[PDB]
RNA sequence: UAAUAACCGCAACAGGUCUCCAAGAAGCAAAAUCUUUAGUUAAAUAGAAUAACGCAGGUAAGGGAAGUCGGCAACAUAGCUCUGUAAGUUAGCAAGAAAGAGUAGCUCUGGUGAUUAUCGAAUCAGAACUUUAAAGGUUAGGGG
RNA sequence: GUCAUCUAAUUAGUGACGCGCAUGAAUGGAUCACCGUGAUUCCCACUGUCCCUAUCUGCAAUCUAGUGAAACCACAGUCAA
RNA sequence: UGUCGGCUCUUCCUAUCCAUUUCAAGCAGAAUUGAAAAAAGGUAUGAUUGUUCACCAUUUAAUAGGGAACGUGAGCUGGGUUUAGACCGUCGUGAGACAGGUUAGUUUUACCCUACCGUUUCGGUAGAUUUUCAAAGUAUUUAGAUAGUAGCACAACUCAGUACGAGAGGAACCGUUGUGUCACGCCACUGGAUUAUUCAAUUAUUUGAUCAAAUAGUGUUGAGAAUCUAACACGUGUUGAAAUAAUGGCUGAAAGCCUCUCAAGCCAGAAUUUCGUCUAGAUGAAUACUUUGUCUUUUUCUUGUUACUUUAGUACAAUUGAAAAU
RNA sequence: CUGUUGCUUAUAGACGAUGGCAUCAGAAAUCGGUGUUGUAAGCUUUAGAGUUUCUUAAUCAAUACUCUCGGGUAUUGAAUG
């Protein structure tokens, strides 16, 4: 018999199975489609989510009824200290997809990058890249490197630079760096390798990769929740109060005679540590150099982007950062992989200029009142302590 | 905007507004003040309010 | 009869919700039956926010208005709702006025304040509205 | 022993089995709640973690029975004092009908007796002042 | 059943009509004041019954040390025709 | 073989109700009617009734029809039916009968295998020797056969009181701005829970009184950080390319003409298909270090792996294998 | 090399798993910041309606003033040192 009434199915089958990831960092399964009529450039980065705040921004779109004094928006702060490029790899197009050909590495490798090649560092001999470094300048090894460079220019189609973070610049307790392969989209493969070689051992900033008021994609791992029922996993209806043996379950898990439970039925299981890519994320402020502060042309107080008492569970942001309109997957301290949009958004809201009027740096605990800790002391004035 | 009960300077994008049938509207900084306003509590008798700290000292 | 669009207002008025009638057309209270423009979902009840046209019945009023179905516009509600400019606000009671499909108001007076969401949508209401909050 | 281990139930079974003696607070009360004399701390094992689904006890924005066979379940009223109380009626009732007001703390005042000024009873009424404006910790009628 | 009424809406309720398949007079007929852990309908109040679910506590469930059963069991256990 | 209905949930059919693309009308416009492609997405809220059914009042772009042991009771409920109590009406001499009505009537077990959802453990893919090489071990960076798939719909402004039409009436393409739902997230702002028995107050009992507590299995009340969460807050799915279905066309024979082709060859054309994009993912690849350089087995040490150790045995550089297309 | 183990370990979690650090490890207090509640206890304003007693001398007195933007709490899943 048919169901009496119709309703959309609960949950999405575009993400089945709901298997939790193993590595905190999430790898972009794609890069923006290459154009060979432009100068080579980097098409990705990697930052650490600090927290969230809200800003008042002035609307520049026309033919809209939004208030002239400003609209309240939520923004996520992604601290992105400079990266260190420690090698590059060429990929070839074969009948089984891309196949890496060679990986040329730099002469000097940081201890942050070496920790990735072990599991118990404090017991290791820490001899990673030792033979590579000690024999870097030998004619036998120098000749081999020139062959590796020439091999890529002859039989490769994709170049990616192996860049890693610097964990000393962030309040995280992890010391081992996070390694990401960032593709070079640009001219011919001859000048891609030329551009790649120039970047060895150099430091890259987020401003060189992303511009101003640019829509990007974000890939990260969502916040974990452990084992969960069908009401939270799939949002099914709770059963009436009278029900024997419990309310929060799916009553019928299949008809009689497919004789098996279908893969489409909502079942309990793991929700949480899932990889998700969200596209069309606007960059509000490119917090590099001049814009490293939280001041605006309207609100001219010199205040750091960190709220009073620091970002909850994170700490203090003292490096470059990005302001993203809205929410991104993952809790604070999560590693965030950034990338240029594969399909750029041409909507009038995507091309719209961003002009901020106010950035909220009040404390994120409780019902705070003051923006800077100085103006808290000004309003309250002297207290019993200090004066006694 | 200044809170109707506490008398504190209300931060932007924070607090709630209460509109009465007598065409008078009040904006509050937190549910702590709004609850005390709804109980007909005199802000001059509440020690931490900005109004009390003006009448005295 | 409505002019222009309306932003998102969290609808706090359900089906079978009794509201006051701030009009002067002999109807005391109205109970919401359906909401015009509401898009159905299984087991969901029709919802109405400020400035929402509704279909309501009068269970208290003059004999020429009682026990009949009317069309009303929600002008204020006790449900907290947020404007796009970061202003969180809510009224003291739920109220509505009786208007027809073309939007022209049946009565000629409104008691108390009127939300900007309902005033801008229906020009005839704003003309009879004392204050627009 | 006379019973949450000596009795009857297959048992060291949350079931059942006749009696005597019986403190303080508080209150109308042998009520709920806390303590004294007496008894006991063991009465089918524990430790760690603090997932889903459960059993027991709860709370909730706006709406208010639209849920459902059905207000099932829960919520709600609840003591005392004063005013007031309908139709109907076997004239006895309905009736705690329905409905409305008061109630705290502190400092005082008056009434209710006995022996010829002293001695004693908790009870009722009244007045200023102050506060977080007062039956509601427990107990405690939803109404038509 | 038909007519009123209750509701926005009434196979429900109440009040009327009566050639009543097949009511009816101690197989008792009609009429109810009080009373009822009896059956039914409607109002007020209130509320997670519901829109639509969130969240808190205790006990388990989870794992471990000791201890440790039972129903059931031809052989067994992936699907389509 | 637990026998009605409802609730919850997934999937399937098309004989399509809506949205998309088309042809026809006795199609001027608007609104409609007949038909084709197409089943990827949607298809409601209530009064009465146990009802399936029905009939009403609304809302909507539409409120289409069905299957899955008349889907679904170790999923619920027990309203109906369908035991045992009782009442009425008719029938029967009587005990008693009534798809006649009424009222009250226990809904047991998963800890087994598999299916499904999640989650561990051990094992592992064959022909290369340019030592700048080749293979094994450990770790990272990647790869993507396969499987799933997600965005829809409506409204407002402008076009425009314009096209059309005697008038009455009265659109559409581009563009712009929102809303609803579904999906994925998220904790800034607003709201909710709250045993931080946090802070404050307070009823009763007990500490000789104050202070400070305890007890009433969380005494109670007000405010209440954190954490979680919103149907109650808010972000993203406005995103590109090619080829198609129905259909309309181009050149063009058969059949000197005609014809879109039951011919060869082309074009335009869908909520379509496939790339692109998202999720899980097998065999894999590159680099780093440790080795080894003709080979294996049985033993054996380790939590385990590799190198490693002993006794042997075994081979030792030199004629193999390519036109492509039709 | 890898695993056990330790931090009564986290961005994770039923258990395994996963993520981090392991002697420059880790933990702990204390301090400052940041939040919550609302002005501690001792003495003083005759604050103070009245009573009482010496008879302007005290008392006892709910509540109220100054010290006091006080005191208490604050990772436990907060941030520095």
């Amino acid at each position: 018999s048919h169901r009496k009434f119709e309703a959309p199915r609960h949950g999405s089958l575009a993400f089945h199975p709901r298997k939790r990831v193993h590595k905190v960092r999430a790898t972009v399964s794609a890069f923006p489609k290459d154009n060979a009529a432009e100068k080579p450039h980097l098409t990705g980065f990697l930052g650490f989510k600090a927290g969230m705040t809200h800003v008042i921004r002035e609307v520049k779109r026309t033919n809209t009824k939004l208030p002239k004094d400003g609209v309240l928006e939520p923004v996520t702060i992604i601290e992105t200290p400079p990266m260190v490029v420690a090698g590059f790899v060429g990929y070839k197009k074969t009948t089984t997809g891309l196949k890496p050909i060679t990986a040329v590495f730099a002469e000097h490798i940081a201890d942050e990058f070496k920790r990735r090649y072990t599991k118990k560092w404090y017991k290791n001999t820490k001899n990673q890249f030792a033979v590579h470094t000690e024999k870097y300048n030998d004619v036998k090894a120098k000749s081999k490197r020139e062959r590796q460079i020439r091999l890529i220019k002859n039989r490769c189609d994709v170049v990616r630079v192996i860049a890693h973070t610097q964990m000393a610049l962030v309040p995280l307790k992890q010391k081992k760096a996070e390694v990401m392969e960032i593709q070079i989209n640009g001219g011919s493969i001859a000048e891609k390798v030329d551009f790649a070689v120039s970047l060895l051992e150099k430091q890259i900033s987020v401003n060189s990769v992303f511009g101003t008021d640019e829509c990007i994609d974000v890939c990260s791992v969502t916040k974990g929740h452990g084992y969960n029922g069908v009401i939270k996993r799939f949002g099914v209806r709770h059963l009436p109060r009278k029900t024997h043996r419990g309310l929060r379950k799916v009553a019928c898990v299949g008809a009689w005679h497919p004789a098996r439970v279908s893969w489409t039925v909502a079942r309990a299981g793991q929700m949480g540590f899932f990889k998700r890519t969200e596209v069309n994320k606007k960059i509000y402020r490119l917090g590099c150099g001049d814009l490293k502060n939280a001041k605006t042309e309207f609100d001219i107080t010199e205040k750091g982007i960190t709220p009073m008492g620091g970002f909850p569970h994170y700490g203090v942001v003292k490096n470059d950062f990005l302001m993203i309109k809205g929410t991104v997957a993952g809790i604070r301290r999560r590693v965030i992989s950034l990338r240029k949009a594969c399909f750029p958004s041409t909507t009038r809201t995507a091309q719209e200029q961003i002009v901020l009027k106010f950035i909220d740096t009040s404390s994120k605990y409780g019902h705070s009142r003051f923006q800077t800790t100085t103006e808290k002391k000004a309003r309250m004035g002297p207290m019993k302590k200090d004066l006694e | 905007q200044v809170c109707a009960f506490s008398g504190f300077k209300i931060p932007v994008a924070k607090g709630r507004k209460y509109v009465r049938l007598d065409l008078k509207s009040f904006t509050f900084i937190n549910k702590k003040s709004l609850m005390q306003f709804l109980r007909k509590t005199n802000p001059r008798k509440v020690f931490w309010t900005a109004i009390y700290r003006q009448l005295n000292k | 009869g409505r002019q222009g669009n309306k932003f998102r207002v969290t609808c706090g008025l359900n089906n079978a919700s009794t509201v006051n009638c701030a009009d002067n057309t002999g109807a005391k209270t109205l109970t919401i039956i359906s909401v015009k423009g509401f898009h159905g979902r299984l087991n969901r009840l029709p919802r109405a926010g400020c400035g929402d046209m509704v279909v309501a019945t009068c269970k208290k009023g003059k004999p020429e208005y009682r026990k009949k179905m009317h069309t009303a516009v929600i002008i204020r509600q006790r449900r907290t709702w947020r404007r796009k400019d970061g202003v969180t606000l809510y009224f003291e009671d739920n109220a509505a006025v009786i208007v027809n499909m073309k939007g022209e108001m049946k009565g000629s007076a409104i008691t108390g304040p009127v939300s900007k969401e309902s005033a801008d949508l229906w020009p005839k209401i704003s003309s009879n509205a004392p204050t627009i909050v």
